[PDB]
């Protein structure tokens, strides 16, 4: 029924007999009780605008290459999914309607874990729970960092789209060293030193020579990864996790302004979370209804009664010390200083929280234990509706409480809440919005849609883009940027996939706009 | 198989957000939930809860799952 | 006398009269004595082979634009230069005969330097020199990171060639963050946040969104970057630099291997220098002439009774601790009792070693405080020739004696020496050899040339290969990385550059080449 | 001008190599050095020292450190 836009069921039909002749019948998924799985989003809009028209299993190179020189032979357009676990961001469905999923979750490989070295190479289909296995098997001294779905999620999968973890690891991207990747034309193209024969450092060194294009293939459409390797941190003799609770919403600013010099010093060197009241909330578990069942946003009266009956605060910041006991207690005594001299906020550790949520959770995820519990964000008001508002701000504290104030008034127009935290990086923060809303409501999904709209109109205005976004609106979100940097994005375009074959709509990269 | 048992597909995957300590999701340990069922929410995904292709649990991990969740205790 | 590539003397004039009624009468250099200062090399090739045929100079965004439109034109093809110190790169001289130096060192205005988010923002040519005064004058609590040319040296320019530091913001590609470029049509695109109107945050959040294209301009010939940003490391309150001095050759095994652990766990934060005694001997204005007039390499007598007068030994170590009293204090017991268990290598602080060279120097190196010192090593045999090779190696014990072992064979062979230093990073290892030969003694500058080639053969048949190279090695190291790589790079110049005017033959990326 | 005097082109540039307390170049100070001379050597370059373009040092600023460099004691 579902055909992909412009091809013809002709010429679908012979490309799906090649897919069989060269995969198997088993690795080609036509059938639209197989085809369900996919199709499963959180955004607000139906399914059939994100269902696919088929699926391809791919297990080897070789295979990934065949796919490749058919889907050119009858202009199919392929969208490649790892893990596909990408909740909130598009999950495992195409940009477009009618685009060919090649599924690699079935590449799974651990190629490489050097434990003196400290790097991992691996396939797509590779989990964090899987990688996760094999460090405690084979008792290699080395950490992971992940992003919250860490367990069923996976390296490959998370990078490509430049995700965050929560170790001095955290920012992915720039732990990322070397990456094999199919072009369109059927080539394999080795990043940094991967294109010397019998080279032992494409894990090692980042650039190579000559123009470095690992970056370009990330949030793009001009290759499909079947390799990437990556650098882990070496497991440290102690672990110290802390939490700090603030009691008003305006301490943002102090907050921020003042464990700026501490990341920057790198005296705490993971990426910090400060959790909204809310966040904090669904995260322990915690329900509107168990609370309010009035229409509209959840109250300040109802939240202020919130942080009394559990303990929680407006604020709530997880960070984490590593190192030797002798560095982790000057560490210490330097962290507790700053926060005694702002006279502001409890600290509370491992010892009075221990077995406790979210510290429990906050704890695992900073030292590269997998854990689910931050789901429980989707169980805040149910039905399935989560997209992520991640706008970028400077580590500076009055910007915090801008974007704060901007987004916190968008999302109580349209009766949604202000469930958010900054994941903070020396100089940037990544502030993250859970637009949460029940898809199973037909008026509540309509007024999500605008609201997202809205977030972004009112954030541009302002000279703030994001960094990540879902797959319906990320052609929206290419338009911030600019026209120079989308002109240039499709000349490279035209170039390494004539035939648009490779994801088109991806970050708004697709041969039929006019740039 | 794929996950080899049912123990371990639960151990590793729904686990994470069904054992009793955790919550997410509803306990399903020693519910006497039909494969039929079990199958169904997998494969089309329930509000909430995200859907699982083939290539990551197979029917027949799927089966072993569902045997193994009826034979515990509730 | 001299034209560019293809170009006759008619094209060539019209395109000198635009460029004069667009910059200026003393903005364009046509004359030979004014064009002599560009064509100083200090490769084993005659000046003519890299001689400019002009030398024009822009000082706005708007100029850059304008050189460009003319330059497509009449087919010219312009050399991009900021600062032009890349001395044993090809300094200032283009890649090809008769290319146009588009040198932009007029265009030094320093437009930002954030105190409180750590970043600056500056033109292709302004100078770590200049940058040195202006922290200084205003009394910034920032530190630099700069190459050791520094004084004279730019931001812009190292970074676009990708060099190396000294201080823990040492990798300097690593610390970049947003950069403007000049495309070959005309177009200004701005890398990360920077398309974003208003915005903020194009020093702050390196990736921005879509593509980050960042890598692609470095190492190559895509466009004219006009502006850069870049994070500055906070000034510590306390500096505490140190040597560590080792008697054999052979020891360079054990202490890589040792040195590691203490790099990746960021306990010694910043790029490590082991430098080999002839490289000590050169940076502390030591001659071979005092030692020496037999002609040859230096014999390892005269080494070993070199490290007898003068203390120093076969490997030199020099490192540094950051940070609080406090946090330097236990850094330097961890430091200090890896020495003491591993029983080799005597270690020098700085209160017994303090004015003396070359300890001040490197002292100066790790904490941004400029000084020429290591100029002496054009002084070890003089002639004003010098290349560096400079292959990347696994900063493992073993692999760092196998290059070492390798390059000081086929040096020797051609009667020049090892004079040599390795650069630590956790994972990887700067293995930067000096090939010093007389310039002016044309049989030894053919012997030099000789040498390059084999090196490059060398290290290539072991899986090794270089991570920058000069003008005259560029196409050469560019087929160490394979054709699917060149394939790539020049579909992309195609793309972006159908005119073939961005310095061709840049990393081996030229449009006249079968790719 | 450029550098404004002699003294700071000397100081800024020159002089990280021309020191007495350096001595990666020969000392300049007092030799009374003729300034078509020291024209020639910067634009020209000199063996192991590199060549500056006008751009970086002019001609104003050449006349300048020339009669600086005369003026010093020996
Ligand atoms: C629901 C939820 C989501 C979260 C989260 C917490 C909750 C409760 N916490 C996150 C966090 O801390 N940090 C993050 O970065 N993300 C968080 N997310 C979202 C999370 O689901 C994703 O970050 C991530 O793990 C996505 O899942 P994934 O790892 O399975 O990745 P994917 O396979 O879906 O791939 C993502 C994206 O990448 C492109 N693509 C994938 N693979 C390739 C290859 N091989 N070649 C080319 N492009 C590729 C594609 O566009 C895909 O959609
Ligand atoms: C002689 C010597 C050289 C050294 C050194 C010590 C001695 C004694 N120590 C170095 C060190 O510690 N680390 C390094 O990375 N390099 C050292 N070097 C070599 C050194 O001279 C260079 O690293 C560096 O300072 C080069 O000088 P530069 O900063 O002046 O750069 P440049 O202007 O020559 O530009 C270099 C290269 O970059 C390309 N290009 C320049 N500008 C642009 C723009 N705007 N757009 C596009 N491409 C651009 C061009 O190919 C140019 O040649
Ligand atoms: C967290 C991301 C989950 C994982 C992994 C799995 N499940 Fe789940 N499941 C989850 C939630 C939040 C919910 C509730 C959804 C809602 O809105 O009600 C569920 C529900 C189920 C059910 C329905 C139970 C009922 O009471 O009717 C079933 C049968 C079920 N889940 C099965 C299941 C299996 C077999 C899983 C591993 C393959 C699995 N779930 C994983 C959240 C999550
Ligand atoms: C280090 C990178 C240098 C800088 C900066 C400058 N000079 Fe230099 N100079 C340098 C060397 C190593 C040498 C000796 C070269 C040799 O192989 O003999 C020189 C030499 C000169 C001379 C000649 C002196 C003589 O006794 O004949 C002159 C006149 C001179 N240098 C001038 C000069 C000026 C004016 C500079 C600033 C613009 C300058 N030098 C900078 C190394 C370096
Ligand atoms: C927890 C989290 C972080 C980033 C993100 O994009 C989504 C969710
Ligand atoms: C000192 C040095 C370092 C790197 C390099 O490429 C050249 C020289
Ligand atoms: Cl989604
Ligand atoms: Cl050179």
């Amino acid at each position: 029924a579902v055909l992909p836009k412009g091809v013809t069921q002709g010429e679908f039909n012979k490309a799906v007999q090649k897919f069989r002749a060269l995969l198997g019948d088993d690795n080609v998924l036509v059938e639209s009780d197989q085809l369900v799985p996919y199709n499963k989003i959180m955004m607000p809009v139906e399914n059939a605008a994100h269902a696919p028209s088929a699926a391809v299993t791919a297990t080897t190179v070789e295979q990934v290459q065949g796919v490749v020189k058919i889907c050119n032979e009858h202009k199919i357009p392929i969208w490649t999914i790892s893990t596909g676990r990408n909740f909130g961001y598009g999950s495992a469905a195409p940009v477009q309607r009618g685009q060919v999923i090649l599924d690699l979750k079935k590449m799974n490989k651990i190629i490489k874990i050097d434990p003196e070295m400290c790097y991992a190479l691996v396939e797509p289909g590779v989990t964090f729970g899987q990688m996760y296995d094999y460090i405690q098997e084979n008792n290699l001294p080395v950490m992971l960092s992940f992003s919250a779905p860490s367990a069923i999620a996976g390296p490959v999968g998370n990078t490509m789209d430049r995700g965050v973890g929560y170790t001095p690891y955290g920012e992915h991207f720039m732990m990322q060293c070397g990456m094999e990747v199919v072009l369109a034309n059927g080539d394999v193209y080795r990043t940094g030193m991967g294109g010397v024969p019998g080279s032992n450092t494409w894990q090692i060194f980042k650039w190579g020579y000559g123009p470095t294009l690992d970056g370009m293939f990330t949030q793009a459409n001009y290759g499909i990864c079947t390799k990437m390797g990556f650098w882990l941190m070496p497991k440290p003799p102690v672990f110290k996790p802390f939490e700090v609770i603030f009691e008003d919403e305006a301490d943002i600013v102090e907050i921020v302004d003042a464990l700026r010099p501490l990341r920057m010093s790198n005296t705490i060197p993971n990426s910090v979370v400060i959790a909204s009241t809310l966040w904090e909330a669904g995260s322990a578990h915690l329900t509107r209804a168990q609370y309010t069942t009035e229409p509209g946003h959840t109250p300040d009266s109802v939240i202020k009664q919130m942080q009394k009956d559990t303990g929680m605060g407006a604020w709530n910041l997880y960070a984490a010390l590593y190192g030797t006991q002798e560095q982790v207690d000057v560490n210490w005594k330097i962290v507790t200083d700053v926060f005694k001299k702002l006279g502001k906020g409890r600290i509370v550790t491992q010892e009075e929280a221990g077995d406790t949520q979210p510290f429990k959770y906050r704890a695992q995820l900073m030292s590269g234990v997998p854990n689910l519990q931050e789901f429980g964000l989707y169980n805040w008001r149910g039905g399935g509706g989560s997209m992520w508002f991640a706008p970028v701000s400077e580590a500076r504290g009055s910007e915090c409480k801008k974007q704060a104030a901007m987004a916190k008034r968008v999302l109580h127009k349209y009766g949604l809440d202000y469930v958010a935290e900054f994941i903070v990086a020396p100089r940037d923060m990544h502030h993250v919005i859970d637009v949460l809303y029940d898809r199973t409501n037909p008026e509540e999904t309509k007024r999500a849609d605008a609201c997202f709209n809205e977030l972004l109109d009112e954030f541009e205005k302002e000279g703030y883009a994001v960094y990540r976004v879902n797959t319906r609106f990320q052609d929206r979100v290419a338009q911030s940027y600019g026209p120079v940097k989308r002109k240039l994005e499709h000349a490279i375009k035209r170039a390494v996939d004539p035939n648009n074959i490779l994801a088109p709509g991806r970050s708004g990269i697709d041969l039929n706009n006019d740039f | 198989s794929q996950w080899g048992s049912g123990k371990n597909l639960y151990d590793k995957v729904c686990g994470h957000c069904h054992k009793p300590e955790v919550g997410v999701g509803p306990v399903l340990e020693g519910r006497g939930l039909p494969e039929a069922y079990i199958k169904d929410i997998v494969r089309n995904g329930f509000r909430a809860m995200p859907a699982f292709p083939a290539s990551y649990v197979d029917d027949e991990s799927l089966t072993q799952v569902a045997e193994y969740l009826s034979s515990l205790p509730a």
